[PDB]
């Protein structure tokens, strides 16, 4: 598939996805619901809102953070500011960094974050890295969107329960 | 395991069908004023009969906190939410959800209701008077008092 | 387009002002009787009838005022009455007086309607057979259980 | 005479003991729907009236609350001083059971008032609050400077011309802000924070505490809020009054339903609605539940993830959500309880005595959380009073205030409960303990509620009922029409102000509205419990360790979002 | 006057009715059947109060304040317990038959209706049984029927017939059987038929053109802006959605054109959202059309302009006041033209002329109503000024409202003065070359060529006033009727002279001017009117320049080489063949438009200007009064690749850039302050509206309502980023919600009418003084010349008698609201509702020439053959054959041409 800018490059995407040591930070009302330093962490789950003061913040533990890195927008908050289209809060943590996997939902399941890690684990496995900086570019997949994915199954989708019971 | 969700649970919101089959939305443009998000958009079209409907219907589920004034604020019952939450994507512009993204084949949770069995605007299969509670037209030229 | 009258009230003078007093006008001068087999409920009916069909159509309360209280009439006149009724001809009888109306068609129109209700309520009472209702079960929905 | 009728409330005596001190041409009474008296005083003698107030015989001891508002935008001003600008204060006598909103009109070119942090120390927020967000400046204040904006803002956020909506983005103001950051304990200033040795900075919610240490010993500390700050209440002028629920929704997240109970009842006194008795069985039955399900995460942070999944399961049967449900309506409530919540109800109820008890046995007989919870960082009824602590706090001190006995809302005095008080001593286990018997109570409450239900409306019988009964909606067009315009343009309050108060999981949540008899909220304020929890933190572990900060942090019922709103 | 509402005392009118008293003070009472401009009836009971005898009265009496006039010392109650059960059961009862439609309904959000049924309280149904229903009828392109909806409240046949005069429309039926529309399917036939969509307060009447791409009124945005379909100026609220012009609603202005459009200009809009339009420069090389953006192609075409040796200007009265003086600063005074023909620039600036130096006041369009006796001149105002010919409809009826009030029968009764003055009214003279719109009211039409008009003009003058010139070879009966006409003009206390240069001659503006002049002599309170063409017309004619004519010949003779062709077609004013030689030969054309016109094919560079929507500016209007549009949306704002700019932006971009060599687009203030102080005439263009820095207590102006929806969705399937909101530098509004629009506010200049409990067209009470007055603070707009201390002297020049020649046809022009303006002609809406192009013949000329009605005959113009059916006219004068004017090759400068070899095709 398309790609924007061999067993053993199957083995490190195999590990890499296999072992993911995340580090939650939590903004906001996200936090309670999804309940190691950035130098030992390589994923990224920010939920919660970002707000202008607390965006230098996020942007410097990116940094501090080491390659590989992968982001988590957990919320409507995280993905786009949410509800909050207000003066202090900046509208999707995707403004400042970049963005791998989105969770929409205020407040989203856990169930829901552990769908979008094996998302996260499906878009390590289907990428390719330079193995050794002795090509370094980095090539990540264009995948096909999980809503065209699961359109049938959702549009064929014809009578539910209705809502006078528990 | 699978979760257990009970029936009135605010997951993914969807597009239903009234029973004849035709999509429930009459394009109202309730449900968008009534969002504090500002995340639907839509456009009336009508069809050659009069029928009123969405020519599109997006959602952007990327800013939406699944709150379903939408769904209270519906005349027709036309959008839901339903109990589904795995909605997790790669990209921010596939959270924006089009009108073949929303509606469904079904009635979903109100199974019976159907608006224009109601409104007394004249489509195809209902002329004047054939809606509930109402009475035929009288012309003017009729010879009863 | 005058009041019902009973028994006692046949031995005043045939006068405007005596007839005023009594609760009704003197009108045409030209009385009618009803006697024990007419039903004022399907009398009060056609007279209803009449008036909601010779409106002008000019004025809001007699235009679609009148008909509302045809349609509680044959309502009483099937055995199909509802609680409330009584109530809204009664209301649409004060709503209907002089001075509400851009002409006096209406209040002549609800002067019998009143009068029968006074004096001969039982037929009206009788008429009403059924529990009040005008909204369908509609599955999915819970209804607002007023009290 | 219902509870919502407009009211100048001449007959409270502290009219007329202001008349008597100060004479009858010195303050204007103004009638609203507030529940209170409200007089609106001249800037000069603000102070003295204060003061006076101070030296009752039953005395207002409390300072509830103190922002600003912006006058200019407002068209129905009758029977009120000419004002562009004003500035309340809200004053509670605990003895009197009574309060009083002082107000102070202030003309746009002089936009200063005499700071009130003499007379309540807690005003010292409250007036930087009101600085930044309306730019008043307050005369002899220690360190008038910004709480929620940052130093480097420009403008003021409340103000009627400032806009509300998110500005454009700029890469270049983040990395100017996270150079300033950077370079913060490099070019740090002491004066510039209020205080006059080591200074240390690190971070209920993620929050920036400055400290001084001599040593290990804390000298001076002062927190540095508004990170977490939402503008919900511009938020408030930006929605209408349907729309703006699940804001209500995230300001206590914790409380959920709690936090819009109060919302919902001002809304209700606006618009002149008497909700039935079903409305309020199930409205406090939601509240009890997020009660529980806050006292038992503040319990087991103190010392667990099973009796609050099962409150959520309830939550989620009853509303469709679970944390933020936004389910109380103008009026009512969104839906009718679902056919099966008694019996879910019941296997709940039947859950909790043991697990109660299981509780009570590892909190209240803990030994060594006894030894390290008593005695350490407490305060009396002076300090809680003049703080304005509320909540397990206030109680914990002696002080029997509740609002749900004191001042009854929603039909709690249907209800039979009590209401636990501590000794003198406001520490950690007392408040412990005070929030272990008020999870016993609210189980009672619960009880209460389950074994007689009124059966009735959801809704009420007012035209302002928003939205109207879907049914009758779906089937009838006047009901349609007012559907229509209740969820698009809004439903119309008349012009007025009203005030409800009500008891939090944190404490004493209010909302103060004010409606210029438009589909929108002219003024929104939002008292919060923790933001004055918060604010009395320096005055309690001064002269303590760093470790006694963390466990007296960890020991008061706050959340950040709650704090900056 | 003294009344008391419910306990509080205020002063208010005597001649007023209670209910537009208390609307006036901002108390709400609900009401249907009244409207401020159509009086009161006593139908629809809604606005019923409680009178009582005195202050010592507790039991009152339920009377209907639209009929209970507002006496001193009347004590009333609005709040009263039993008035306002009773307001809630009118409602009620107007419920009982209502459909379940609202969703469906093209009105909600925008219903009179909804809000009363709002404001009663009432929301609980306990009527069960059926409701009557109707069949709807076909009206035509414009106005879409739903009987259904009716509540019965007589305001549309009100309107239609006793106001607007129009006869199509009717009530018919019985008692709950009433029916308001036509006695058969058809087109309604009134110019004035689109003002029922704000008259009706359900949605009976629904605007069809708005219906085809609906969208409801909290998602629109909203500008002030002014109609450019024709002269008259009146005061307009476009109403956009997702980038495209969707609605023209009515905006008030209590001195020109209060509540009332006419259908050209509520219709004509359609131009706007032509997907043909140009959104970016585009230059020609060879054959390839390439595309640049705004800076690039400012910087080409500025290194060509200064590669060339003399730059000539060509503006029109479509552009605005700053673009033709933008054209007019790049290229120079001396080589700028107006770009309207010799003869039409002269009878424009003759009129200007009597306009400004007459020393005769010319009205307001509001003012019209107030004059006792009217003569009309050569001018079709029906189809060319429309709202005059509605103002002078109201002038007429003033007659029976004289003998109403010496009746002592108050204003606002309107079926009593009806009543009184049956058929008696004011006296109308109509002159032109066939039969008017206005001659169903009109006391004397006269059917003759135009210097036979301006004879019986300049006859009329010399019998008022013997100092006059004299005609010679006046018939008796012509003499006869001219002392009629001098007998009704003499006596009058307000007489009225309206005239204009759509006729297409001098002496006719000329004798007009005569009368008005003789009628002033006399001491009469004279008033003048003229109607010119286009919506900048005189602006264009006050700035002056040299005519169109002058610029084809400095660019066929080669002095110039470069032209800047500024928002004109160049074929309505001149022959297309010179046009398109003269532009053939020039080797750099330059079209600064908005619509794409056939000069676009020879044209070097075209600049895609900004239509109204997307543009600021200033229109002069045809009494002289300086009126600011604003823009309505950024085009830019969903097309992100679109560049069109404003017309007088590009100009001085252009002239910034071929001075300095580096781009200086402009503020709209600097411009203005350019033209007041270049030109002195058009100083008063400063003061029409505030500048940029305006402000209502810190904040702007909001072109969109507080719930406009859609903010993070409507551009979210082009980019999930919501975009820059787009800054208004030019004016005080912002395009936003983050503003003020509040009825109070001290401001002139009010994008739409919304208060609280008041969404529909009768928002536009809170806005207001008084109801069916003024502006609170004023109506927008200033004139820019007063009436002269001294007038003119008489026009001597008396016109011959026509005479038909052999051979020769005198072309009598047919003007058409639907078709003779340009840019509503391009509208799609448009193309059913206009006619086909006939050309008319008297009788005797097609018996001579042996055709009968329908016969396509073939006629030479300008070397160009065109055919045309023959219609039968029997008014026009033999000798003449009339031509519809503004059509698509056949161009308004035809009017008084001559025509050769009308032969048979
Ligand atoms: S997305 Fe919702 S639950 Fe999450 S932080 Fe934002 S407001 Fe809270
Ligand atoms: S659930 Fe709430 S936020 Fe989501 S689309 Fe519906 S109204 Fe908007
Ligand atoms: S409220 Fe319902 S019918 Fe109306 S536009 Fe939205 S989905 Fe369609
Ligand atoms: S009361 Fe009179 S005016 Fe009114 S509709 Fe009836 S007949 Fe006509
Ligand atoms: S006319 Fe008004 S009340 Fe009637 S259906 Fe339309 S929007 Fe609703
Ligand atoms: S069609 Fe409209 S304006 Fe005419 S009577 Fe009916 S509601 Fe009134
Ligand atoms: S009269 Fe002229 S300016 Fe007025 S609406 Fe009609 S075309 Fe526009
Ligand atoms: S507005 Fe007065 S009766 Fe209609
Ligand atoms: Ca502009």
């Amino acid at each position: 598939m398309d790609y924007t800018l061999g067993k053993l490059n199957d083995m490190v995407n195999w590990g890499r996805k296999n072992s993911i040591w995340p580090y939650n930070f939590g903004l906001s009302c996200c936090y309670v619901e999804m309940v190691a330093s950035p130098r030992q962490a390589d994923l990224m789950v920010v939920a919660g809102t970002c707000f202008t003061k607390m965006a230098p913040v996020i942007q410097r533990l990116y940094d501090q953070m080491l390659e590989p890195k992968w982001v988590i927008s957990m919320g409507a908050c995280a993905n786009s500011g949410g509800m909050y289209d207000i003066y202090s809060v900046v509208q999707g943590v995707d403004k400042f960094i970049p963005v791998d996997v989105y969770i929409p939902g205020c407040p989203p399941r856990p169930e829901a974050y552990m769908q979008a890690l094996m998302l996260l684990q499906e878009s390590i496995g289907k990428e390719r890295r330079p193995l050794s900086w002795v090509d370094q570019g980095v090539y990540r997949a264009n995948m096909q969107s999980e809503r065209e994915r699961k359109r049938g199954e959702r549009i064929a989708v014809t009578n539910l329960r209705t809502p006078d019971e528990i | 395991e699978p979760v257990y969700l009970p029936p009135r649970y605010r997951g993914r919101i969807v597009l239903t069908r009234d029973p004849d089959g035709e999509e429930r939305c009459v394009a109202c443009n309730l449900c968008a004023v009534a969002c504090p998000v500002g995340c639907i958009s839509l456009q009336k079209a009508e069809t050659k009969d009069g029928r009123w409907y969405p020519e599109f219907f997006r959602i952007n589920f990327s800013r939406c906190i699944f709150c379903g004034l939408c769904e209270e604020a519906c005349p027709t019952t036309a959008i839901q939410l339903t109990p589904d939450f795995e909605m997790g994507e790669y990209k921010r512009q596939d959270l924006v959800y089009e009108k073949e993204d929303l509606l469904i084949s079904g009635p979903g949770k109100y199974p019976e209701y159907n608006f224009y069995r109601m409104a007394g605007m004249a489509i195809d299969g209902k002329d004047k008077g054939e809606a509930e509670n109402e009475a035929k037209p009288i012309d003017v030229k009729s010879l009863l008092p | 387009g005058t009041d019902f009258l009973t028994e006692a009230h046949l031995d005043l003078p045939m006068e405007f002002e005596s007839i005023g007093k009594a609760g009704s006008r003197l009108g045409t001068a030209l009385a009618m009787a009803v006697d024990h087999e007419i039903n004022m409920v399907s009398l009060v009916r056609n007279l209803e009838e009449f008036f909601a069909r010779e409106s002008c159509g000019w004025c809001t309360p007699c235009r679609d005022g009148l008909p509302w209280s045809v349609k509680i009439l044959r309502a009483l006149e099937r055995g199909e009455g509802q609680p409330g009724d009584i109530e809204t001809l009664e209301q649409l009888c004060r709503f209907l007086g002089p001075g509400k109306t851009f002409c006096a068609h209406a209040p002549g129109a609800v002067e019998p309607l009143q009068s029968a209700i006074k004096y001969f309520r039982e037929e009206f009472e009788a008429g009403i057979k059924q529990p009040f209702s005008n909204t369908h079960l509609i599955n999915g929905i819970q209804p607002n259980l007023l009290k | 005479e219902p509870a919502w009728q407009t009211r100048d409330h001449l007959d409270d005596p502290v009219i007329g003991e202001l008349r008597n001190r100060f004479g009858p041409d010195a303050f204007t009474v103004q009638a609203t729907r507030t529940g209170v008296p409200v007089v609106w005083i001249k800037r000069e003698q603000l102070l003295e009236v204060g003061d006076f107030l101070k030296k009752l015989p039953k005395p207002y001891v409390m300072l509830f609350d103190l922002h600003g508002m912006d006058e200019r935008l407002r068209t129905h001003r009758e029977g009120l001083p000419a004002a562009d600008f004003s500035v309340f204060y809200h004053l509670i006598s605990i003895d009197r059971n009574r309060d009083i909103m002082l107000k102070v009109a202030l003309a746009e070119n002089d936009l200063h008032v005499p700071t009130f942090t003499k007379l309540f120390p807690n005003a010292n927020w409250y007036e930087r609050e009101t600085w930044d967000l309306f730019g008043i400046t307050f005369d002899g204040h220690p360190n008038l400077r910004r709480i929620m904006m940052p130093q480097t803002w420009k403008g003021h956020p409340l103000r009627k011309d400032y806009p509300a909506r998110a500005t454009e983005f700029s890469p270049f103001e983040l990395t100017k802000a996270k150079q300033d950051l950077e370079m913060e304990a490099l070019t740090f200033k002491p004066e510039e924070w209020g205080m006059k040795f080591m200074f240390l900075n690190l971070g209920h919610g993620a929050f920036r505490i400055v400290l001084q240490l001599d040593g290990e010993e804390i000298v001076d500390c002062v927190p540095d809020i508004g990170y977490h700050h939402r503008g919900a209440e511009k938020m408030g002028e930006r929605q209408s009054w349907h729309s703006y629920i699940p804001y209500t929704d995230r300001i206590e997240y914790l409380g959920g339903c709690v936090n819009e109970m109060p919302y919902v009842l001002a809304v209700e006194k606006l618009a002149g609605i008497t909700v039935p008795d079903r409305v309020n069985v199930i409205r406090v039955m939601l509240s009890e539940l997020f009660r529980i399900n806050s006292h038992l995460l503040y319990i087991s942070t103190f010392i667990a993830f099973t009796d609050r999944q099962k409150i959520y399961d309830l939550v989620e049967a009853i509303t469709g959500f679970r944390m933020h449900p936004a389910w109380f309506r103008i009026g009512g409530v969104a839906h009718d309880l679902p056919r099966g919540w008694d019996r879910l109800l019941r296997e709940f109820l039947d859950w909790m005595p043991k697990r109660l008890a299981s509780y009570e046995k590892a909190a209240l007989q803990n030994t060594i959380l006894k030894g390290r919870s008593q005695g350490v960082a407490a305060y009396g009824a002076k300090e809680a009073l003049e703080w304005g602590t509320t909540g397990a706090g206030l109680r914990a001190t002696g002080i029997d205030f509740d609002v749900r006995k004191a001042r009854p809302y929603s039909g709690y005095e249907n209800f039979d409960f009590e209401i636990p008080v501590g000794g003198g001593v406001s520490d950690c286990y007392t408040r412990v303990m005070l929030k272990v018997e008020e999870l016993r109570q609210s189980l009672r409450i619960l009880e209460q509620c389950l074994n007689n239900m009124p059966e009735g409306p959801f809704k009420a019988d007012h035209p302002l009922t928003t939205p109207p009964p879907k049914e009758r909606t779906l089937q009838h067009i006047e009901t349609l029409i007012t559907h229509f315009l209740q969820v698009s343009w809004g439903p119309v309050m008349p012009a007025n102000e009203s005030f409800q108060m009500i008891e939090a999981t944190k404490g004493i949540n209010s909302y103060y509205l004010t409606s210029d008899g438009s589909t929108m909220s002219y003024r929104t304020r939002i008292r919060t419990p923790s933001y004055a929890h918060l604010q009395q933190i320096p005055a309690a572990i001064r002269g303590s360790l760093v470790s006694d900060l963390i466990v007296y942090l960890g020991s008061i019922d706050f959340v950040m979002s709650d704090v900056d709103r | 006057a003294t009344i008391h509402v419910d306990g509080k005392e205020y002063e208010v009118n005597g001649a007023d009715n209670l209910l537009e008293a208390c609307l006036s003070l901002g108390l709400d009472i609900p009401y249907f059947c009244w409207h401020p401009a159509l009086g009161s009836v006593g139908a629809c009971r809604q606005c019923a109060v409680k009178q009582y005898q005195n202050a010592e009265d507790t039991r009152g009496r339920l009377v209907m304040s639209c009929m209970t006039p507002a006496s001193d010392g009347t004590f009333i109650s609005i709040d009263d317990e039993e008035a306002k059960q009773f307001r809630e059961s009118v409602v009620e009862w107007l419920m009982t038959n209502h459909p379940h439609d609202c969703p469906v309904c093209e009105e909600g959000g925008n219903c009179h209706l909804q809000d009363m049924t709002v404001m009663t309280g009432h929301s609980f149904r306990r009527y069960r049984f059926t409701k009557r229903t109707h069949r709807n009828q076909d009206l035509g392109p414009f106005i879409s029927h739903e009987m259904n909806r009716c509540i019965a409240c007589y305001r549309c046949v009100r309107y239609y017939k006793d106001y607007a005069g129009g006869t199509d429309l009717g009530v018919y039926g019985a008692h709950d059987n009433v029916y308001f529309g036509r006695p058969e399917d058809g087109t309604l036939e009134s110019e004035f038929s689109g003002n029922l969509v704000e008259i009706c307060p359900t949605g009976v009447f629904t605007d069809k053109t708005h219906s085809e791409r609906y969208n409801r009124k909290w998602d629109m945005q909203f500008a002030p802006s002014i109609c450019q379909q024709c002269s008259i100026g009146c005061n307009i609220s476009p109403g956009e959605r997702y980038g495209e012009l969707r609605r023209i609603e009515n905006r008030y202005n209590g001195t020109v054109n209060h509540y009332f459009l006419c259908d050209r200009g509520r219709f004509g809009y359609g131009y706007v959202n032509l997907k043909d339009r140009p959104r970016q420069p585009v230059q020609r090389r060879g054959d390839d059309f390439i595309t640049l953006n705004a800076e690039q192609a400012m910087q080409g075409a500025a290194d060509i302009l200064r590669q060339s040796k003399k730059v000539i200007g060509i503006g029109s009265p479509r552009a605005s006041v700053e673009s033709n003086f933008a054209l007019r600063e790049l290229v120079g005074e001396e080589n700028f033209y107006t770009g309207i023909a010799h003869g039409e620039q002269e009878r424009l600036q003759l009129a200007l002329k009597v306009l400004r130096e007459g020393g005769i006041y010319t009205p307001a369009l509001r003012e019209i109503e107030s004059y006792d006796a009217v003569l009309v001149l050569g001018e079709d105002v029906t189809q060319t000024g429309a709202r005059v010919a509605l103002a002078v409809r109201q002038a007429v009826k003033g007659k029976a409202r004289e003998m109403a009030a010496a009746q002592k029968v108050a204003d606002w009764q309107i079926a009593a003065i009806l009543n009184i003055g049956q058929r008696a009214k004011h006296p109308l003279f109509v002159t032109n070359v066939d039969d008017t719109r206005l001659d169903d009211i009109a006391a004397w039409t006269y059917r003759a060529p135009v210097e036979d008009q301006a004879r019986l003009g300049f006859a009329i003058a010399h019998a008022l006033d013997n100092s006059a010139p004299a005609v010679d070879g006046i018939e008796p009966e012509l003499q006869s009727k001219i002392d009629v006409i001098v007998q009704a003009l003499a006596g009058a206390k307000k007489p009225l002279i309206i005239s204009g240069t759509n006729a297409g001659s001098l002496e006719v503006i000329q004798a007009a001017a005569n009368v008005a002049k003789a009628l002033k002599g006399r001491g009469a309170d004279v008033g003048i009117t003229m109607i010119a063409r286009s919506v900048n017309s005189m602006g264009l004619g006050i700035m002056g320049g040299g005519s169109l004519e002058e610029a084809l010949t400095e660019l066929e003779t080669g002095r110039a080489d470069a032209v800047v062709v500024l928002e004109n077609d160049l074929h309505r004013h001149a022959s297309a063949t010179r046009v398109n030689a003269a532009l053939a030969k020039a080797p750099l054309v330059m079209v600064v438009d908005h619509q794409r016109t056939a000069i676009m094919e020879n044209a070097h560079l075209v600049l895609s200007a900004a239509s109204f929507a997307e543009s600021d500016g200033t229109v002069i209007n045809n009494e002289g009064r300086a009126q600011r549009f604003f823009q309505v949306y950024d085009p830019a704002y969903y097309d992100s690749k679109t560049v069109m700019l404003e017309s007088w932006r590009w100009l001085h971009s252009l002239h910034s850039t071929l001075l300095s060599r580096e781009v200086d687009w402009t503020q709209l203030d600097h411009v203005i302050d350019a033209v007041v102080a270049k030109i002195p005439e058009l100083a008063g263009i400063k003061d029409a509206a505030p500048d940029a820095t305006f402000r209502i207590r810190g904040q702007k102006l909001a072109r969109e309502p507080h719930r406009y929806s859609g903010r993070t969705a409507m551009r979210a399937n082009i980019s999930v980023h919501e975009p820059r909101q787009p800054q208004d530098i030019d004016t005080m509004f912002t395009f936003s919600m983050e503003g003020n629009n509040q009825p109070t506010a001290h401001r002139s200049q009010v994008p739409f009418a919304w208060a609280p409990g008041w969404n529909s067209p009768q928002a536009w009470n809170k806005f207001q003084d008084e109801v069916g007055g003024k502006l609170r603070f004023g109506d927008p707009g200033v004139r820019l010349f007063e009436t002269s201390e001294n007038g003119l002297d008489y026009f001597t020049s008396v016109p011959a008698r026509f005479q038909p020649q052999d051979g020769k046809w005198r072309i009598a022009p047919y003007y058409h609201l639907f078709g003779s303006d340009e840019l509503s002609q391009r509208a799609p809406v448009f193309q059913s509702r206009m006619p086909q192009p006939y050309i008319k013949l008297n009788p005797a000329d097609a018996a001579k020439l042996g055709v009968n009605a329908g016969t396509r005959v073939s006629f030479s113009y300008d070397g160009n053959t065109v055919t045309l059916p023959v219609e039968i006219a029997e008014g026009l004068t033999a000798g003449q054959v009339g031509l519809p004017m503004g059509m698509s090759g056949i161009a308004p400068v035809l009017a008084g041409a001559h025509l050769e070899d009308l032969k048979e095709a």
